[PDB]
């Protein structure tokens, strides 16, 4: 039950925010299995993309240890940071079921002696940045999510096992201290009638 | 146009200078901890980090997992990944949804 | 407002054996007769049921308790579809939300302004009982060994029209009801072999 | 002071008694308790103070219990304020009047009216019930040409613990403002358990300001209800979902709510802080909040006093 | 009790055609003066529209009008603000609320104790309601573009807070209010690009 | 006429008093305006209204100030029928009696009861509120084999908006349906503020239909309605889930519910609509819906109304 | 036994009528079925009900229907009662009272109450209902020297 | 209706100190006395918690303190087990809800028709809500070192019954409620090892 002014004004305002509480209810039910859906198809190609992106970047990772391994130490650390390009990212915002979503794309604006080997490794690394970028994308769209999914889920539950019936049980308290009222006040102008 | 950061170690993640990425190494947890945080602060889009790096400092990245941005992916290193980034996906999973699709 | 909490309803129901009580929810949507098959009851339901036994020497008062027993499962699903999601519809409770479905729809609700409609006799509200039942029963047992759900509602689009237009078929006419009950059980044959 | 069954008022009524005194100034306070209709326990335990704090010998009791009949609660306040008005407008004493429970005041006052079989008004009780309860508490303030002063301070339990049921909805429709005790306060752990934001005073506005309180008191003082209005609604989001996912503003927001109730408003039944340590105590508070949410403090007085 | 179905009110509320309501919600948020306006009325407020709309020559009935629609569909929007998160909500209707949230507190809250903001002519009344519209119609516009909410927040939070402000400012410094104006619609202007 | 303080009631009442008329040239049709307990100044705008337009010398009008006896009140409404009684049953008129405000009536017959000392009573309303109402409102219909008729429009307020108050609750026993009155329409500039959904008309099968109005008046009237019940629904999703989620079905209806408002019964107080008018307009936004969403009307009507 | 509108109080009071004894021994053991301000066809499928099974054999009865006046629907528990005290100290006898509807009774003992006058209390019940209540169950038990006892079971 | 805005018992709070709220859902669940330990309160707490203080010489205040806010963080905590579960929680929240349990089934509740249960003297009382209190603060101390809240449960089932059985201890024989504080940490201790 909650606590608030036993009156006619607060009773029908109750009321009225009941109505409001059970087509809620279900426009968030219809909010959450229809933005978990869609869920299921996000986190699919998320468990796709990552153990991909996973060895893909160890491979070129370690191909870069071994290939620096050969190389002169003092070489590589004056070779990187060249840089000699810059890549930056443009985020756009997409909605996806009233949830905040990032578009992302990516954008522009080595030394001679790179060895065989060791460009290898480099664009090795080159290669991935497409890979990586939607791993990105991706991963973040289901971590928002998912996150959105959670508050849904459990606004839900407070609708249904704490809000309605505390508004429920209120809307009768107070239905029925009113009745017992005018029953009281009634019964005494009735004595009053007499004299 | 938002910025891009990776952490990790130096034999790992070094060639990332190559693309103007703000590559930095972290080995203890406050350093780590610390260049996340301002890296957020200073509106980059996307921080890779190594599990390895990853794993000193997890109260810090779910902070910014319900955030739009930074985005903080799990890369794995060149001796390997401790599975937490492929485990991560089935925390959000169990989560939301109760029963397995994988 | 509808309440029946009104003293008149209340002092009402102390006396009466038949209550009939109209939801206004099913008031809109057209749901007509609106009584709510669920907190309506009957003193008399068990005896009919028994002489109506005789009258037509079939399992009717069986085929009346199956018919509810439909509804308040549906119901308990109906929760079960709620809180949870669609899912999982184990096939069998889908099946029986349908058939639930099948009875408000096209048992429950009849027009009184409809010529044919306004009026059917015990022949008639047998044959039309026996058709929405036996299609749940040859359903569920096709559905075993070995149907997927939605490959029965593909195979039974038409003949499930001719369960939902039974109210309309005049009375002189009445083997007609009889016909739809027996192309139920070829066509869902026509796709377990081969299905 | 508008309190409830088990609600600590008696500590409240006392701290405000044992710590009162105006600033520009040293005067003494001859305060005048009456008990109305009270337990022993709750009589005693103003004595045990007054006695300890030594405001025994600077004072004058009416003791009516609940074991004295109820009829002379009619005239006990009566007696009071009769007391009170003396010392002040005859003696030239600065009076405050502590009485309780004035709940028991109404309710004898319907003893009488059912008794003589009146024509009822709301719950039983007379129809002259605030007139007459309107005979006690206009007796006080202060006079042209004479100083001397009576400041009331009565003190009612809310039955059902009801804002509007007639003794306390009567009640403040004629004081000059209310202090209201609330049960959730209470049970966490919050002492002295005011609910800041359905209490009141009306004659607060030009009692402050410069020459009377620090300059930044009326500011501080809204903005201070804007945000923690905005901080009970943010923590009544909190508990339903997630901290997250609500605006970090709003979580700003929520744990200032956590603050000012557990810092500003729980201070204890026995610390006495001056005007100067409660005003900077709130800016601090406002310290958190970015100074575009405080929209109702001037960029003078932001720009003075807020770190 | 607060409760005005007592008949002084309701009688009251049959033979006048002004109704100021008040509610003690807004009055402990210190909201002032705490008038309901979703449930008060002015029965005079058509004809009193055209006559300040004559002597200012400017559309003042239809930027009023605005204005109450704006309060009016805030009061159904958080009805699902309670409910959902303030963030799921769509960016044009996150505007609304945010435009309601302006019209509440930089021009239905007004303290009376305030030197300044203790009166309020036509002329000052006119040029902040105008200030408080012309963001939300300004912002719109943008929107309408491709502009995103997020990111025409934060671009104005610097002419927002002047918004705010606009309250205490002087009745000799009208050319200040209007200096916000066209600030407004000059900073949107390079946030699109 | 279901309303509340604050309303347009006294706008809409003086529309219909206008506007009212039976398409049958060969009837004489009168309109009996009851005015009970009502303010000088709205009396005045019901009287200089009524001259302004010349609905005078079709109208008999019959006006009570608040500040007057409250018998006369009671008086008045009953003084307003007998009259309309003998213009319709008496001298074979069509007469339309409206009559406002009905609160301010029952007002002073609880006046008048405690005046007796008579003992109330649902929420402070004598016992006999019901009867009083039926004796004053079943005075009107047709009667079997005489020319003319009494119609009765009666405006009364709601007290604080709730349909449960004794004057609503106890007028829609003795009344056919209701005209409701909403303040979420009227603060968003929809005039006249006539909520549909709840709003009801029991004898209006009656009433329509050829030779009485066009063919389509009972088809394009349900499918508006629920065209407008889907379209108000739709938009509640689009707020929630935004309209990215929404199909391209349900998007159309969103826009529907919103046109149906700002042009369909957002007429004006100053705009009258011919039954024709209002039909066809119904059909322009019909018209907005997909044909494939449009097969449920009769394909006869689709036809020869656009 | 509390129970509902469109339950099946009626056929649960009935089954225990007629499945009711002891471990004790054959004749020593009685009911007493009180009926009050119930509809006549739920009588009388207790009447007969009792006369199929032989149940009325080792019954004493006392029908009392809705449409009988106010005071005889008041009057009907405690004539059973009485009947039962008589049969259980008196004569030695396990005696079990079936009591229904105590609904019925309330709404009857509710009429009788406005027709006096009289000031109600919650829910328009007298505020004697309880003590009223309470002159009828509490006439149960056993009593020390004396065979037999009064059970009841108020439906 | 057990409604206790009804006149007489709002009459009676205003002139007691002490409010024994009978909950009937408690009395529905088994839980006697069916005291609602969140609704109820005492005003002689404050003082008689001085008295004990100095009647045992303990801290017997602190342990009633941290007793009831044990069970005043179990319901803020039970609200959020119904919202996104029981397994969403962290180990140090599951543990305080594992110890509120124990606070609750085999202290608070009492049944009155056991011969031994039916009275506990005050030194009794003493020694179980220490040992009760005992397990939490070494649980939690487990934790700190490492320990999974899972691995605790599984890890004292043998002493965690022992405490549930403490009620059931003759007066004669306190010294075997005594010995379970030792039996708690040596347990505890070898479960943060194994």
């Amino acid at each position: 039950r909650l606590n608030v002014n036993p009156t006619r004004m607060e009773l029908t305002r109750l009321k009225k925010q009941l109505t409001t509480a059970t087509r809620g209810h279900k426009l968030l039910k219809d909010k959450q299995d229809e933005l978990m859906r869609q869920f299921i198809l996000l986190i699919r190609k998320n468990n796709e993309l990552r153990q991909a992106i996973e060895k893909e970047t160890q491979t070129a990772m370690k191909d870069f240890v071994l290939a620096k391994s050969t190389v002169e130490e003092a070489f590589i650390d004056e070779l990187l940071a060249l840089p000699a390009e810059n890549v930056s990212i443009s985020v756009v915002e997409k909605n996806i079921m009233s949830v905040k979503v990032p578009l992302m794309n990516f954008q522009y604006d080595g030394y001679l002696h790179s060895n065989a080997e060791l460009d290898r490794s480099i664009d090795g690394f080159t290669q991935l940045l497409p890979k990586l970028l939607k791993l990105a994308e991706v991963e973040k769209t289901c971590q928002l999510m998912a996150e959105e999914i959670e508050k849904t889920r459990r606004r839900v539950n407070a609708l249904e096992y704490m809000t309605i019936p505390q508004l429920e049980e209120t809307i009768y308290y107070i239905k029925m201290k009113l009745e017992e009222n005018e029953r009281a006040e009634v019964t005494r102008l009735i004595k009053v009638k007499n004299m | 146009t938002y910025k891009i950061g990776v952490v990790g170690d130096k034999d790992s993640v070094s060639p990332f200078r190559l693309f103007g990425f703000d590559v930095q190494h972290g080995t203890t947890k406050t350093e780590i901890r610390k260049t996340i945080d301002e890296m957020a602060k200073n509106e980059y889009g996307v921080i890779y980090i190594t599990e390895q790096c990853a794993n000193l400092v997890p109260e810090t990245i779910e902070r910014y997992k319900g955030q739009l941005t930074p985005a903080i992916i799990l890369i794995p290193s060149h001796q390997g990944t401790l599975g937490i980034g492929l485990e991560e996906i089935q925390n959000s999973v169990e989560k939301a949804v109760g029963q397995n699709i994988l | 407002g509808g309440d029946i909490s009104e003293p008149v309803t209340q002092n009402t129901l102390r006396v009466v054996k038949v209550f009939w009580g109209l939801d206004s929810s099913l008031a809109q949507k057209r749901h007509f007769p609106s009584i709510n098959w669920i907190q309506s009851y009957s003193l008399y339901s068990t005896e009919v049921g028994r002489y109506m036994d005789q009258i037509l020497q079939q399992d009717w008062s069986d085929m009346v308790t199956e018919g509810m027993r439909i509804l308040q499962e549906e119901e308990q699903l109906n929760e079960i579809v709620r809180l949870v999601g669609i899912d999982s519809l184990s096939d069998n409770d889908r099946l029986t939300l349908e058939v639930a479905k099948s009875i408000r729809e096209d048992y429950l609700q009849q027009n009184a302004f409809d010529d044919v409609d306004t009026f059917t006799s015990r022949e008639k509200q047998f044959n039309m009982l026996k058709v929405i039942l036996t299609f749940g029963k040859e359903a569920r047992k096709a559905l075993s060994l070995g149907a997927y759900f939605n490959e029965i509602m593909e195979g039974t689009v038409a003949v499930r029209e001719r369960i939902s237009r039974s109210k309309y078929i005049p009375e002189e006419e009445l083997a007609k009801i009889s016909s739809i009950n027996e192309e139920i059980k070829e066509t869902i044959q026509l796709i377990v072999s081969e299905g | 002071v508008f309190s409830g069954s088990g609600l600590p008022h008696k500590e409240l009524a006392a701290q405000i008694a044992r710590q009162a005194t105006v600033l520009d100034s040293s005067d003494d306070f001859a305060v005048v308790f009456a008990a109305i209709g009270i337990t022993f326990e709750e009589a005693e335990f103003f004595m045990e103070d007054f006695r300890q704090t030594g405001a025994i010998d600077r004072s004058v009791m009416f003791m009516n219990l609940a074991n004295d009949p109820a009829i002379e609660r009619i005239a006990t306040p009566r007696m009071a304020l009769t007391a009170a008005e003396y010392l002040a407008y005859e003696k030239g004493m600065h009076v405050l009047v502590i009485m309780t429970d004035m709940t028991n005041y109404a309710e004898a006052l319907r003893e009488i009216s059912a008794a003589r079989r009146e024509v009822p008004g709301r719950r039983g009780y007379p129809g002259y019930l605030y007139t007459n309860l309107a005979t006690l508490f206009e007796r006080a303030g202060r006079i042209r040409g004479l100083k001397g002063s009576v400041t009331q301070i009565p003190i009612l339990t809310m039955p059902e613990d009801d804002k509007t049921h007639p003794i306390p909805d009567l009640t403040g429709y004629i004081t000059e403002g209310q202090i209201i005790l609330t049960r959730e306060l209470y049970k966490s752990g919050i002492q002295p358990p005011i609910d800041v934001l359905p209490s009141l005073s009306r004659l607060k506005d030009k009692g402050t300001g410069a020459g009377k309180t620090r300059e930044d008191h009326a500011a501080t003082m809204n903005q201070l209800f804007a945000a923690y209005a905005q901080g009970k609604q943010a923590k009544e989001l909190a508990v339903v979902l997630g901290e997250s996912a609500l605006s970090d503003i709003d979580k700003i927001y929520a744990k200032f709510a956590e603050r000012f109730e557990n810092e500003y408003v729980n201070q204890g039944f026995y610390t006495n802080r001056t005007i100067t340590e409660t005003l900077d105590l709130g800016w601090e508070l406002l310290a958190m909040l970015p100074r575009t949410e405080l929209k109702r403090i001037k960029d003078d007085l932001l720009d003075k006093y807020l770190p």
